[PDB]
């Protein structure tokens, strides 16, 4: 909501996104754990007009925190980067 | 890079006051106060014109553009015409199966009042005047009494009514015919009289309830703008169902929504639907 | 020609017709005698 | 405005008549300019199955139509011509849009001439509105039903023949001559005398009507299949009247039916 | 203005409900006898003739002058499921779905099915809804 | 008990398949809702309410997002009809029939607009119908564009 | 000038001539032609794979 | 291609000496304007490789029986009318469509081209609340090309016409069945009920 | 719009009457869809073009769209100086003989369209009358319950005619088939040789080789087979209908019905306006035995 | 402003002759009108109004609005009674 | 919009905000180098309309320098509005307002050198054609972020892309993502439409289940003696004799089974 | 269930198109096989070579 | 309320202390007043009138009206649409000709079980398909 907030207010918004809120919200969405909307997000960065334009770039430190979740949060189909061996899942799997 | 819309496209001589910036001339405060007040109630007046222009009825429009239209360099002269063409025609009638016969326009010196008729139609009755036989009576009034016949032929389903002729009763059926509450209606020029046409729809008449605003002719109701508007309204529904018919200070029979469209205050008669 | 192709549809028909019309009316026979040919009896008796 | 056409209307039927009792139905310019805006509003109005004209008449005249009102025209054609000859006459007192020496003289020349040309302007918009009354009449979107009773005049005859609902009474006439009065017939009848059609049923008819000013009538009409629909009934107008008030829906069917019931009744010849 | 606002109107009734139509009257809705048909007028055919009438001059309906060749209009269908709903419809169609028997949807759909004594014939199989009862 | 459908000549089976995709996809604006609604056989607001159907199920079809303002776009005077009523009477929602207003009109009423319908002339077809020709006033500009708090 | 004709017949004020002519590139059928074999019909047919 | 568009490309011709000893006769016809050629006769804005390499590449599958793993299968499967899966006909479709195609399919989800697929979900956009009027559709053909560049209509004769309404006027005579209906073929109903 | 409309209702009534097959009404609005699109991109390519009208003398001058829409007036001197009548007249007659020009080029396009339209019609129509069983009888020939009655009159008058070979099916695919033989044969021929290097041969590959159209390039890319939808072979909506519900069926079973009544109706009208017009018909019945007597 | 409000009262040509021109002539300087504007202002625009508005359709059906707990739905007939709940809400 | 030369040709039409005054432009560039649209200083004065809301022409009008081509000599006006021909949304320009002294564009004859400025193409459909892949992509001014040669899949590979969309067996196939698309009157029919509450939009569809107090005694009287009709207020209830109960969206007219 | 199957019969055993009198089996006024009269007419004709 | 109005509101006799009130009245007089009520549609048609609400239904036919002008006003010269029968047409065939007929378009025996298509449904029938007729026979 703040991030469209940010484009959208008459009185303390800015016209086009500055860097500072990209790589804010990215840190918000690093810091929730929260995996998808990393992703698109990026994504949607790197297809914005301000992206072309040169104003907003991907900086050293918002690629390796991005990475840093990508690694430690469960992916769908694959196992992950960050996923403890449980000693017991012998009990079905059939391997300690 | 074509452009249409803009022959010149480009004036020379034309930039803008702020743009080429001449030295700004210096004013008395008699000048920049004269000069401030006189723009401050241009830009009044501006104001105002448009709001004329939003303001102004579709017929009011219309009548402007084939005004400009049909106009000529040289206001003309009328031209000379037939010995004339321009009597109002005599309304169509037949003579042989009649409720009245249709009187001529040109015999208007012969004609009479509604309360001392000339003779004419000697073989159809004549209505009379309905007036009261002692004191506590009501005083009728050829409206009220208009209503009751109307109200009466259209209990016994009858396809006409002769009733009373004078200036507002024949105003109401005009206002009536325009709401299709009457099928139809003729003055003959007959004093007393002069003939409605009632409507009948699914077996039942089109008339629910016909009642006078006024028992009497010694009790006069005035509709102010708003009790006209708030009948018009059903709690936040516009409503023209119902008809309610005035008098006007310019003496015309109208409707109460024609009378809210101008905000005019007339005087009640009776309501109809 | 009069088949039933070469007739004239209403358009041009009207159109003739006021062709004809339009080049006839200006000679005095039309408007200066025969106009009042067809007058009643009494008309005339008025007139005169 | 003039009360020169008057009208009655049901719920799905409307009755437009003219009423020119004095100059036996003949329309003015105005009042044909008129008739077009009456005919077509009653047309295009969305609850009309059935438009029907017919001449309102008092007893007074027999008419359905009379053609242009030849008096009127006549008498304007007459002034015009009067204004060139005055105009004439001072150009060749002054010789002895007329562009001379003087100004006086250009003056009162261009005032008369302008004066005539306005007149024959009147004339030309006469027959111009007719015409195209007539073409109104003939592209009518809804149904558009002449009841013809009694005589029609040249431009009247156009004006009943070409509703694609003609119905003709007995009383109805078709006059559309006036060689007779030294002019050339006008209202469109033309087409439908030069029709292949009736040089095949009737050689050497067409000759007949158009030189000789003679009159045609209800049988000569339906013969040369003019016209499809003919009635005895007294009043048709009331029962039409009445007939498409009883009559229920708008949709197409429902008026295709009952309109066609209504023709096959009365104005089909049967029995 | 007016301050009567349409959002605020109405009165709770506690417990009880009631219909409400979003635009038209159900019975308004399938319009299905005049677009499949299904009326006597198209079986009297009667006025069918009449959607040809231009036929009735040869040489004209070859050549196109007239732009009216239909009935209503410019031609025979140029609407034909819109234009016709401009009358008020006073007699509705209502419901023609005949898949079951009167019996069967009255049974399914209809608490008076039980009470086949307590219903006059005309209305025996006809009802569609559930009846409250108030002894008053 | 689902067995039977209302109206089977259209079936939502074989609408899937939007019609005439390979061409409005390409120059959507030289394709108002007109040229494809002389495709069904249905009344008007059942025939854009499917077109609306049409151009979401494309979209969704060829991976790109869809214009959500098309609903507005089509139905353009219904929108307006109802953000006036919505200012009139005070309620947000949509406007339904018990709320019309309840003049009765002549029979011929409509004849000012059609001679103005019968005899108009456009340039080119876009300017004949083009989306926007329902609006004049700025009024008309200022409710058609509310919500896009962008435009 | 614009019908005036000149001293040996030329015409004053050269007149407006019309482009207007009859496309000839304009079938609609095979714009939308079938979705996968390519004839021009407007006739719907439900294929095999 | 017919048409008034389809010309093409520039092209070689050598020096004057190869073009005297090229053309025999040359006749020329005056002035007019170059039309620059269309997008699909224009070979580097239309280059297909990619694609031809991906066929290619498939080619030998091609060559093999098509046999169902579900065995004990005849009837053939039914491929509707329409559907976006099924349509071969590509109009004006040259790389040039088919990369701003891909793009614009590609910036609205990333994880449609995934070999293996990341968690997919709506995040935030930049243009604003709005941004699909920025984005929304398919890409746009040139409307030059749309509306000039079809092929030449083959002139249909009178000929033909008179023959199709011929047989169009055969179609309307009367069928000996209609009018009363044989008892013999209205015992035929049949009904799913 | 209405002659197509008439022609549809035609083919769709009797593909009925004929054959028990249905038209989806899917389909019967997408033939009419299509002839309404082809209009209108005659209407499209129509507007960027202009149409001059002209009256007197050169004086007046109007230039138009042949859609009727105005553009410009140019006009003499001389005009200015008559009456508003008279000039108005004047122009209004200029744009009259513009609208002509314009209505001529536009009844050339629509005759274009017509025939467009028959040739998309014509794998249907000549569908349903190009089978071994399709047959007709004369109209004036009594039918009654069993079967239909012979016309007595002249045993010459009345000719039988065939469209099908009586011997082994010649169809319309044979005959295309044939055609890209013959083609092939012209081409791969000396002497069809050194015409395929003419401007003759390199106009008939522009315009005729699908096959040669580089991929995106609009048209169609291969020579299409033309189409077969044989009537009594081939079923259309009747099955859907009759395996889904039964009401829907008879009531499109319905309409199919009434549209074939209502087209042979608009036939007895023509035939009855045909038999006045030469004058072998009265205008009112004459003959009432020809009806009430059944 | 209205009818209440105080009254504001009332051979050759005049000078409102002069200023006046036939729309058939070329005006004064060709400000580039939008044809629609100036046909809207001239009464001959065909009117859209909120008369030619129908139904606003459904026509992405929102959610099942499923049955949310009450006071009054309970399965016991305590926690009904008189001495707690007043009603449902 | 049409392509040559390699750039891009849009016709639009410029107005006024209340859409009283208009212009067309023919053959525009598409050029996105321009911050900002630029027009000629001539129709400042054709494009005001002086309406109610804005009592002169224009909100905004201010000088600026700008000198792009080729201290004030310029101006900033609006808002104006801008319908290019292939979009459906109205794009609101700023524009630059240049008289013909800080730069002419006369260029060729009777042509006016107009041009399309990012302004405008942020609010257009034309935007995605400035993402890599487009058609405006080769015009983008020189960045770090954009990169000019490479091939679009290399780009495309170089952030997510993998294989053609949809090819591997673990995302599913676009066109699934819509199946069944719901229109009332072509199945089914409209909704049986209740309220319990002050209006239609105030309460909730639902009515009060069986476990109402009211509703006991009655529901149990119809369960015991079932073919006579029953008093009471269990009417009112979600359930009730007859097979069809009532909850929200019934399907009432439906000609079911 | 009789009315019903009765319905269905009626509808699916109607004709159409038209008779030897011009006109078809539903019009309003004139009518065919009145009393069974070609129903007789095949009786004591017979088809037969 | 069991009408399902929202919007009515009613009263009897008054002051509600008014002669005569008894149940029966109470129910049996808003009984009476609501058949007494008539429909706002039934009221438009009453006086031949059309209801604000309803013209929405005219606007499709008013707008191909507006959308008329050239090409879609044009109807094809000669055409009329209506194309009379002349000659008579029968491709009927006896069927020794039938059977062998569609064979190089479709399969061999093309008419097999047809018996509408030929006077002869068994002939071209391999025998079990004949069996399989008389086997459902018994
Ligand atoms: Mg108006
Ligand atoms: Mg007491």
């Amino acid at each position: 909501a703040l991030w469209y907030r940010a484009t959208e207010d008459p009185y303390f918004g800015t016209p086009q996104h500055t860097q500072r809120q990209a790589e804010a919200l990215l840190k918000v969405y690093v810091q929730a754990k929260q995996r998808g909307k990393a992703i698109d997000f990026m994504n949607k960065l790197r297809g914005s007009v301000e992206y072309l334009t040169g104003d907003i770039t991907i900086t050293t430190v918002m690629q390796e925190s991005y990475d840093a979740l990508l690694d430690t949060t469960p992916h769908p189909h694959l196992l992950t980067n960050g996923f403890t061996l449980e000693s017991d899942a012998a009990k079905y799997t059939g391997e300690v | 890079a074509k452009v249409y819309g803009a022959v010149p496209p480009l004036g020379a001589a034309q930039g803008h006051r702020l743009l080429h910036g001449k030295r700004e001339r210096e004013g008395s405060l008699f000048a920049v106060a004269n000069d401030v007040k006189r723009d401050e109630r241009l830009l009044r007046q501006q104001l105002n014109a448009l709001l004329e222009e939003e303001r102004m009825p579709m017929q009011a429009r219309l009548q402007r553009n084939e005004a400009v239209s049909s106009h000529e360099a040289v206001p003309q002269t009328p031209l000379v015409d037939l010995p004339g063409v321009e009597r109002r025609r005599d309304l169509p009638a037949d003579p042989i199966t009649r409720l009245f016969f249709q009187h001529k326009g040109d015999h208007a010196l012969y004609y009479g009042t509604y309360d001392k008729p000339s003779v004419q139609d000697d073989d159809r009755v004549q209505i009379e005047k309905r007036v009261p036989r002692r004191r506590e009576e009501n005083l009728y009034t050829p409206i009220y009494d208009f209503c009751h016949r109307i109200r009466e032929a259209t209990e016994q389903r009858k396809r006409f009514v002769v009733v009373p002729s004078t200036i507002e009763t024949r105003g109401c059926a005009r206002v009536m015919h325009d709401h299709g509450l009457v099928a139809g209606f003729r003055d003959f020029h007959n004093d007393r009289a002069f003939a409605v046409e009632l409507k009948y729809f699914q077996g039942d008449s089109t008339i629910n309830v016909i009642e006078p605003c006024s028992y009497d002719g010694r009790t006069e109701f005035e509709w102010s703008p708003k009790m006209m508007r708030r009948l018009l309204n059903t709690h936040g529904i516009h409503n023209r169902l119902v008809v309610y018919i005035c008098r006007t200070a310019d003496n015309r029979i109208i409707d109460h929504i024609h009378a809210v469209k101008e905000n005019i205050g007339g005087r009640g008669l009776m309501m109809v639907h | 020609d009069g088949a039933a192709e070469n007739v004239m549809p209403l358009a041009e028909t009207l159109g003739t017709e006021f062709k004809y019309f339009t080049r006839l009316m200006r000679r005095p026979d039309f408007y200066r005698v025969g106009v009042h040919t067809d007058k009643s009896v009494e008309k005339w008796e008025e007139i005169k | 405005a003039n009360r020169t056409i008057t009208g009655n209307d049901g719920r799905f039927s409307k009755t437009i008549m003219i009423n020119e009792p004095q100059c036996n139905q003949a329309l003015s310019a105005k009042t044909a300019s008129e008739l077009s805006k009456e005919i077509d509003k009653a047309t295009n109005a969305v609850y009309s199955k059935l438009s029907v004209l017919e001449a309102a008449q008092s007893g007074l005249t027999d008419y359905f139509c009379g053609g242009l009102n030849f008096e009127i025209v006549g008498f304007e054609l007459h002034m015009a011509a009067m204004l060139r000859e005055r105009a004439a006459a001072i150009l060749e007192r002054s010789g002895a849009c007329a562009m001379l020496l003087e100004k006086a003289d250009e003056r009162e020349v261009n005032k008369l001439l302008r004066d005539a040309s306005r007149y024959e302007d009147r004339v030309d918009d006469a027959l111009r509105q007719h015409a195209s009354l007539i073409w109104r009449v003939y592209t009518a979107p809804r149904p558009l039903m002449t009841l013809t009773n009694g005589k029609c005049r040249g431009t009247g005859c156009g004006l009943s023949l070409f509703a694609k609902y003609c119905a003709l009474k007995d009383s109805s006439e078709f006059i559309f001559d006036g060689p007779n009065v030294g002019i050339t017939p006008y209202g469109g009848m033309t087409r439908l005398l030069a029709r292949p059609e009736t040089s095949l049923k009737y050689p050497g008819l067409a000759e007949f009507v158009v030189l000789t000013g003679a009159s045609l009538f209800a049988g000569d009409a339906l013969r040369l299949g003019w016209t499809d629909l003919f009635t005895t009934i007294p009043d048709m107008t009331y029962h039409i009247k009445e007939w498409f008030d009883t009559t229920e829906h708008m949709h197409n069917d429902a008026v295709a039916w009952q309109l066609g019931h209504l023709l096959e009744t009365c104005f089909k010849m049967k029995e | 203005k007016n301050l009567n606002s349409w959002y605020t109107k109405g009165t709770m009734r506690g417990g009880v409900p009631r219909i409400y139509y979003a635009w038209m009257r159900p019975g308004s809705f399938t319009r299905r006898r005049f677009e499949k048909m299904r009326n006597p007028f198209v079986d009297l055919e009667t006025g069918t003739s009449l959607y040809f009438r231009d036929t009735r001059d040869s040489a004209e309906a070859i050549a196109h002058a007239a732009d009216s060749k239909g009935i209503k209009g410019m031609d025979n269908a140029i609407d034909l499921y819109n234009e016709y709903r401009i009358v008020p419809d006073l007699y509705p169609e209502g419901f023609q779905w005949k898949h079951k028997l009167n019996t069967e949807y009255n049974q399914w759909r209809s608490n008076t099915w039980l009470t086949p004594d307590l219903i006059p014939k005309e209305h025996r199989g006809r009802f569609l809804c559930n009846f409250q009862l108030n002894i008053v | 008990r689902l067995r039977y459908e209302i109206n089977e000549d259209y079936k939502v089976r074989d609408e899937l398949g939007p019609e005439l995709f390979a061409l409005w996809s390409k120059a959507p604006e030289r394709w108002p809702p007109e040229r494809l609604s002389k495709m069904y056989g249905l009344d008007f607001t059942l025939v854009r309410k499917i077109l609306v159907w049409h151009h979401f199920k494309a979209c969704y079809d060829a991976c790109v997002e869809p214009d959500w303002s098309l609903p507005k776009r089509l139905f353009a005077l219904e929108w307006i009809r109802d953000v006036r009523a919505r200012k009139h009477g005070l309620f947000y929602g949509k406007m339904r029939f018990a709320e019309q207003k309840i003049t009765f009109y002549s029979d011929r009423f409509l004849f000012r607009d059609l001679v103005n319908r019968r005899e108009a002339s456009y340039a080119n077809v876009w300017e004949m119908d083009d989306p926007y020709r329902f609006l004049q006033t700025e009024q008309d500009y200022e409710d058609y564009w509310g919500d896009n708090y962008d435009v | 000038g614009l019908g005036e004709v000149d001293d040996k017949g030329e015409p004053k004020v050269p007149p407006l001539q019309s482009n207007a002519s009859v496309p000839t590139n304009v079938s609609f059928y095979e714009m939308a032609r079938h979705p996968w074999e390519d004839r021009a019909s407007s006739w719907r047919r439900d294929g095999f794979t | 291609g017919g048409s008034v568009l389809d010309r093409s490309v520039a092209v070689p011709i050598g020096d004057s000496t190869q073009v005297r000893e090229l053309f025999v006769e040359t006749k020329v016809l005056g002035v007019e304007p170059l039309q620059s050629p269309p997008s699909w006769r224009t070979p580097f804005r239309n280059d297909f490789a990619e694609e031809r390499l991906k066929e290619l590449q498939r080619a030998p599958f091609k060559r093999e029986k098509y046999v169902s793993l579900i065995q004990g299968k005849y009837t053939p499967k039914v491929k509707k009318f329409g559907y976006t899966q099924h349509t071969t006909v590509d109009d004006f479709e040259t790389k040039e469509y088919k990369d701003r195609l891909l793009s614009k399919q590609f910036f609205q989800n990333p994880q449609a081209f995934e070999v293996v697929p990341d968690r997919h979900e709506r995040s935030v956009q930049f243009g604003g609340k709005w941004e699909y009027q920025r984005t929304h559709g398919l890409p746009t053909v040139d409307r030059n090309e749309l509306e000039n560049g079809w092929s030449e209509v083959e002139p249909i004769s009178d000929g033909e016409m008179k023959v199709i309404e011929q047989a169009l006027r055969d179609i309307s005579g009367p069928r000996p069945g209609n009018f009363v209906k044989p008892p013999s073929k209205t015992k035929s109903l049949q009904l799913s009920e | 719009m209405e002659v197509y409309r008439r022609i549809t209702e035609r083919v769709r009534g009797a593909l009925w009457a004929h054959h028990g097959r249905l038209m989806s009404e899917r389909q019967f609005h997408r033939i009419l869809a299509f002839v309404y699109n082809n209009k209108y991109e005659y209407q499209i390519r129509f507007d960027r073009m202009e149409v001059v009208g002209r009256e007197w003398g050169g004086r007046v001058e109007v230039v138009t769209t042949p859609a009727g829409f105005l553009k410009r007036v140019r006009v003499n001197p001389c005009v200015e100086d008559l009456t508003l009548y008279q000039q108005q007249q004047l122009i209004l007659s200029a744009y009259a003989n513009a609208c002509a020009d314009g209505r001529k080029l536009m009844e050339q396009a629509e005759m274009n369209i017509y025939k467009q339209f028959l040739k998309d019609l014509k794998p249907i129509v000549m569908g349903i009358r190009d089978n071994p069983e399709f047959y007709t009888v004369s109209e004036n020939s009594i039918e009654t319950i069993g079967g239909v009655l012979q016309t007595g009159d002249s045993n010459n008058l009345c000719h039988t005619h065939r469209t099908i070979p009586a011997a082994k099916a010649r169809q319309p695919a044979d005959e295309v088939r044939a055609r890209q033989e013959w083609e092939q044969k012209w081409i791969n021929s000396p002497r069809g040789q050194s015409w395929a290097l003419t401007l003759r041969g390199k106009t008939y590959f522009a315009l005729h080789g699908p096959q040669y159209r580089p991929r995106g390039a609009p048209g169609a890319k291969k020579e299409t087979l033309p189409l077969d939808i044989p009537a009594p072979y081939t079923a259309m909506d009747e099955k859907r209908l009759l395996k889904k519900n039964w009401m829907a069926y008879l009531d499109n079973k319905h309409v199919a019905e009434v549209m074939w009544t209502r087209v042979k109706i608009a036939d007895r009208e023509k035939r009855q306006r045909l038999l006045q017009e030469t004058g072998r018909a009265w205008h009112r019945p004459i003959n009432e035995e020809a009806i009430n007597r059944w | 402003g209205g009818p209440g409000s105080p009254v504001r009262g009332p051979r050759g040509y005049t000078a409102e002759w002069r200023d006046l021109r036939n729309p058939m002539r070329p005006p004064e300087f060709p400000t580039p009108w939008e044809r629609k504007y100036r046909q809207y202002a001239r009464g001959q625009h065909p009117s859209y109004d909120m008369v030619y508005a129908g139904p606003m359709p459904e026509i992405f059906p929102m959610r099942r609005d499923f049955r949310k707990p009450t006071r009054w739905d309970f399965h016991d007939i305590e926690k009904q009674g008189k001495y707690r709940t007043s009603g449902p809400y | 919009f049409r392509m040559s030369g390699g750039d891009m040709f849009v016709e639009y039409k410029v107005l006024s905000r209340d859409h009283r005054r208009s212009i067309r432009v023919e053959d525009a560039i598409v050029d996105p180098t321009f911050k900002r649209t630029v027009l000629p200083l001539g129709w400042l004065e054709l494009l005001r309309s002086p309406s109610l809301r804005l009592p002169t022409g224009y909100f905004v009008e201010e000088t600026v320098h700008v000198s792009l081509p080729n201290e004030a000599n310029a101006i900033i006006a609006g808002p104006v509005v801008l319908y290019i021909t292939g979009q459906s949304v109205p794009v609101v320009l700023n524009p630059y307002f240049v008289p013909e002294g800080t730069w002419d564009m006369r260029t060729r004859d009777g042509e006016l050198d107009l041009r399309l400025g990012m302004d405008a193409i942020e609010q257009c459909t034309l935007f995605s054609e400035l993402r890599p892949g487009g058609l405006l992509y080769g015009k983008l001014p020189e960045n770090p972020n954009v990169r000019r040669n490479e091939s679009l899949r290399a780009t495309l590979g170089r952030y997510g892309m993998k294989c053609d969309l949809a090819e591997s067996p673990l995302v599913p196939r676009p066109w699934t993502r819509m199946r069944y698309m719901f229109i009332d009157e072509l199945q089914r029919g409209p909704k049986l439409t209740e309220f319990v509450g002050h209006n239609p939009r105030n309460g909730t569809p639902w009515r009060f289940s069986q476990n109402t107090k009211y509703f006991r005694i009655g529901i149990w009287r119809d369960t015991i003696r079932r073919n006579d009709m029953n008093e009471g207020l269990h009417a009112h209830s979600s359930w009730q004799k007859s097979p069809q109960q009532s909850v929200p969206e019934v399907r009432f007219l439906a000609p079911y089974p | 269930m009789g009315e019903r199957m009765r319905a269905i019969i009626e509808d699916y055993s109607k004709g159409f198109g038209l008779g030897p009198h011009g006109h078809s089996p539903t019009h309003d006024t004139i009518h065919y096989n009145t009393l069974n009269a070609e129903g007789e007419r095949v009786r004591d004709l017979g088809y037969t070579d | 309320c069991a009408f399902g109005f929202q919007h009515a509101g009613c009263r009897i006799n008054l002051k509600a202390t008014n002669n005569p009130k008894s149940p029966t009245h109470t129910v049996e007089g808003v009984f009476e007043a609501v058949k007494a009520l008539r429909s706002v549609s039934e009221i438009a048609a009453s006086r031949g009138k059309v209801p604000h609400s309803l013209i929405y239904n005219i606007y499709p036919y008013l707008e191909e009206i507006r959308r008329r002008k050239g090409m879609m006003a044009m109807h094809p010269p000669g055409k009329d649409g209506l194309l009379m029968p002349d000659r008579v047409v029968d491709n009927r065939l006896p069927d020794h000709l039938k059977r062998g007929y569609y064979d190089d378009v479709y399969w061999k025996d093309f008419f097999a079980g047809s018996d509408e298509h030929l006077n002869e449904p068994r002939m071209g029938l391999r025998g079990d398909e004949m069996r399989r007729r008389l086997e459902e026979a018994q």
